[PDB]
RNA sequence: UUGACCUCAAAUCAGGUAGGAGUACCCGCUGAACUUAAGCAUAUCAAUAAGCGGAGGAAAAGAAACCAACCGGGAUUGCCUUAGUAACGGCGAGUGAAGCGGCAAAAGCUCAAAUUUGAAAUCUGGUACCUUCGGUGCCCGAGUUGUAAUUUGGAGAGGGCA
RNA sequence: UCUUUGUAAAGUGCCUUCGAAGAGUCGAGUUGUUUGGGAAUGCAGCUCUAAGUGGGUGGUAAAUUCCAUCUAAAGCUAAA
């Protein structure tokens, strides 16, 4: 992303000799631990699933996803929570019933 | 101040300059722009015409700071070169001591060609330039070096 | 309630604006009174100045990014260049950012040259007893100044390579305008079967 | 520690662990007055990390709010009024049901100073909250520097006046873009926007 | 925190709390670390043996 | 609310301050503004620095 | 039978605290219409008056889930300005900010989530004494459903060396 | 001027393993109110309801791919 020096075009702006600055330790709220890892796994299996969850895992085994994709769309808020809603059912179906 | 105002002079006469017939009262037409398209269409037509109406597309959150882009022609640009320094790069008009000029630290985003630069190679730092800025200013044996 | 040829005003007084009309009388007095604090203030924080040291920063949005301004504070990675820790620094009388990041190596160079510059100039007394009294400079902005960085020089050789910059600039914009429209018909044809 | 499994477990608001202690809960809290005071916080993370800590002087109530809209008042419906004034049904009530559960509780015990408080239950009438409330007068908060903040004068009901959690988010205080007309208080800036500032010498 | 470092030997949890939340995962950690563990009728017995009114886990 | 004040432009008060310390000179208008002026030396004059 | 624990009471129990006034300014709630639109109903008046709850010498806000699109700035507040502008509006009457920039003043931070675990190290209260906006000894109590120390994201923590 | 607090506390460098960060909340739909905020600026009622290379924001709704910028749902703080 260095720039050309003059004031349009794509990678428009004065040249600077650039310094990539001290990583910041937040941009890793994100970041999970290996406790948390073993916490949320641990609730998963005293919790299990929820009324709409495990009406998810019947839509993709007997709808395929474009429909529970549908559904989990109207269920949590928006789409892009809709696509990884219906992934983590999938890591649920593929891990235990199967292998 | 008061005392050199027409209401001195209104001092014993009735209706003090407002007239026995008109007898000037609140809000005869309206209260201010009311009533333009109906009782005062005479007067926005002829002297505002174009007042009602759309034209064009919104812009949501506009910053007149994108924006910026001063101008600058060529009338003048050796105005920024000093005056001590001014007669001085007039004379010995020729290339290898020519006078750099900054046009944007000088406040302009834009230089416009209207007119006859004398015959001094000079060097200028802008950001845009028009067609025909930078061909008298190369006609002067120039050239313009765009910065950011 | 139209009749001229006169400009349509737009006086926004239709509200109870009488009864929200700030005139300032006190110019004069809250001029009197805020040197009056900084004189106390003087006095209270005896040897020390009445402001911290700012760094030279780049202001922002393409109208000013041509100028140098005075900043708020020093960002750890300035403070830890020129050899001392931050809670120090600020003690020392030196502003510290921790929200303000080193992306540019001029204003780097400027900041931390300040620090030298500052660390060269003041003494700090030390903490039991001594203090030995020398005549406080109350502005630190005085003392070391934003100086504005020069660009260029005044004379130079004009090099005409033969390219125009109105070709340049119409190019850069002509490349910008269609650079998604090239990606897509790229994609297009690398979609050869 | 534990408290990191149950902030995850009370989370699971649908598993059926939760779903029947919320059933149970929900009868119980319901059988009992509408504000009462509670033992020991029901979840003592969620309580610890709004503040909380288990000394003397630190004091949990339970609290009943009727759910749905604020009904207005002017009887027969009639608001005299423009016809857009005459909703009497469908209007909202521009405070939390939080805010008016910590209200109503500070109004119970005024000696104590609301804290914070948060959501634990709810059914179709009721929304059920528990407010940690501060004793300023206990020994044990007029020293230990981290908490006698809470005995100044200047924080005198701070849920009535909006200084809460709920009754700064309800009050729209936020830095942003979104909250141009309540960042430091909606009238506090309407009135320095819609004032008539002129000086000595007339700009 | 002993249990998850699997340091601790035995572990009783009692069956009288009143937000269970506080307990309910003491069983299904204990199968997960190899922890032994019992459920005893008490915690007030539990809190007898460490000179505390009640303990809840030992 | 009402203006009390009046800005005047600082190269016209400069204007007027001017064509009053011009004024201080010739006894004309000394004279003629009051200032039992007579009988000294000069129109204006100075004095030594002792003062 | 006895001693606990949890929960819930009672007392002219030991010690405290709240109410009311004032309310110019301050923090919220609730909330009009006259008026203007030359009618009037959306709008305007106005997120105002009246009504209600709650503080202080200031209050609030406040150390970014910010502004930006720069060569990036850096808590909050306020003044000049942006600007009667972007935008909103029977796009009618009318309404209407914010970023940048100059200045005034400048200040920073702390909890929850970590096992002290080779020693609840923490705290109210009672009583005795003293150098009393408190300290120390002793003793009940609070507290392990967690009080101290450590850590607060700018980081930081645990090992190894310097 | 008097106690020495203390086999106490604090700050700096290198290597390594990590790095806990707030839920009927965020977010979504709808309703009402409000805003200059315009396929919805804020707030509130109800219904649904998260995640962890995640989340919010980037002033035109949506899908796909990038980038930039902060670190919410807890709290204190003089001065102008």
């Amino acid at each position: 992303t260095v720039k050309t020096g003059i004031a349009i075009g794509l990678n428009k702006g004065k040249k600077v000799t650039s310094m990539t600055p001290a990583p910041k330790i937040s941009y890793k709220k994100g970041a999970a631990s290996n406790r948390t890892k073993f916490v949320r796994s641990l609730v998963r299996e005293i919790a299990g699933l929820s009324p709409y969850e495990r009406r998810l895992i019947d839509l993709i085994r007997n709808s395929g996803e474009k429909r529970a994709r549908k559904v989990a769309k109207k269920r949590l808020g928006s789409f892009t929570r809709a696509k990884a809603k219906v992934e983590e059912m999938n890591n649920i179906i593929a891990a235990s019933r199967r292998h | 101040p008061s005392r050199f105002t027409k209401t001195r002079k209104h001092r014993g006469h009735v209706s003090a300059g407002k007239g026995r017939i008109g007898k000037h009262r609140k809000h005869p037409g309206g209260r201010g722009m009311a009533g333009g398209q109906h009782h005062h269409r005479i007067n926005m037509d002829k002297y505002h015409p174009g007042y009602f109406g759309k034209v064009g597309m919104r812009y949501f959150h506009k910053q007149q700071a994108h924006f910026w882009k001063p101008v600058l022609n060529l009338d003048k640009l050796w105005t920024l070169i000093p005056e001590d320094k001014r007669d001085q790069y007039l004379k010995s008009a020729s290339k290898e001591t020519a006078p750099v000029i900054d046009t944007l630290a000088a406040g302009y985003g834009k230089i416009l060609g209207k007119g006859r630069i004398p015959n001094v190679p000079v060097i200028v730092k802008a950001r845009f330039v028009s067609k025909l800025a930078e061909e008298k200013i190369r006609a002067a044996g120039g050239v313009v070096e765009l910065i950011a | 309630a139209i009749s001229k040829n006169l400009p349509i005003l737009k006086n926004h007084f239709r509200k109870h604006w009488q009864e929200r009309v700030k005139v300032h009388f006190d110019q004069a007095g809250k001029k009197v009174s805020r040197r009056n604090a900084r004189a106390t203030r003087a006095a209270k924080i005896a040897p020390r100045p009445l402001d911290l040291l700012r760094p030279v920063v780049r202001a922002p949005t393409v109208k000013y990014n041509r100028k140098v301004r005075a900043g708020r504070g020093f960002t750890l990675a300035e403070v830890k260049a020129a050899g001392l820790t931050a809670a120090y620094a600020r003690t020392i009388g030196i502003a510290v950012d921790h929200r303000r990041q080193n992306r540019n190596q001029e204003i780097f160079d400027a900041n931390v040259q300040r620090l030298k510059e500052y660390q060269s100039k003041i003494i700090v007394f030390p903490r039991n007893g001594k203090a030995p009294e020398a005549e406080q400079v109350l502005s630190a902005a005085a003392t070391f100044p934003i100086a504005q960085p020069a660009t260029d020089v005044e004379a130079r050789a004009v090099q005409d390579n033969g390219e125009s910059a109105f070709r340049t600039l119409r190019l850069a914009r002509s490349e910008k305008k269609f650079r998604g429209i090239r990606e897509k018909r790229a994609r297009e044809k690398a979609e050869a079967e | 520690g534990a408290y990191k499994y149950l902030e995850e477990l009370q989370r699971k608001k649908q598993s059926d662990v939760l779903r029947f202690l919320q059933r149970v809960r929900v009868w119980e809290y319901r059988q009992k007055n509408v504000i009462h005071r509670a033992a020991r916080p029901t979840r003592p993370d969620k309580a610890r990390r709004l503040g909380y800590k288990a000394k003397q002087g630190f004091v949990i109530y339970r609290v009943r709010v009727r759910r749905g809209n604020r009904k207005r008042p002017v009887p027969k419906g009639a608001t005299y009024g423009k016809p857009t004034n005459q909703g009497v049904n469908e209007l909202k009530y521009q405070r939390s049901l939080r805010a008016t559960a910590e209200e109503r509780v500070g109004r119970r015990a005024a000696n104590l100073r609301v804290l914070n408080s948060y959501w634990v239950n709810q059914d179709s009438t009721y929304k059920y909250f528990e407010v940690i409330l501060v004793d300023p007068q206990h020994k044990a908060i007029r020293r230990d520097a981290r908490y006698n903040w809470i005995c100044d004068p200047v924080h005198k009901h701070r849920e009535a006046r909006g200084l809460t959690a709920t009754g700064k988010k309800s009050r729209g205080i936020n830095k942003g873009h979104k909250f141009n007309n309540t960042k430091a208080g909606r009238r506090k800036t309407w009135k320095r926007q819609n004032t008539l500032s002129l000086w000595r010498y007339r700009k | 925190a002993l249990i998850e470092n699997k340091k601790a030997k035995l572990v009783l949890i009692a069956n009288d709390v009143d937000p269970i939340e506080l307990v309910v995962f003491l069983p299904a950690l204990c199968k997960k670390m190899g922890v032994p563990y019992a459920i005893v009728k008490g915690k007030a017995r539990l809190g007898t043996l460490v000179n505390q009114k009640t303990s809840a886990v030992a | 609310w009402r203006k009390w004040n009046v800005k005047v432009n600082h190269n016209e008060k400069r204007y007027a301050t001017a064509s009053a310390i011009a004024a201080t000179a010739v006894a004309s208008l000394v004279l003629a503004r009051g200032h039992r002026v007579e009988k000294i030396p000069e129109i204006p004059l100075v004095v030594s620095t002792d003062l």
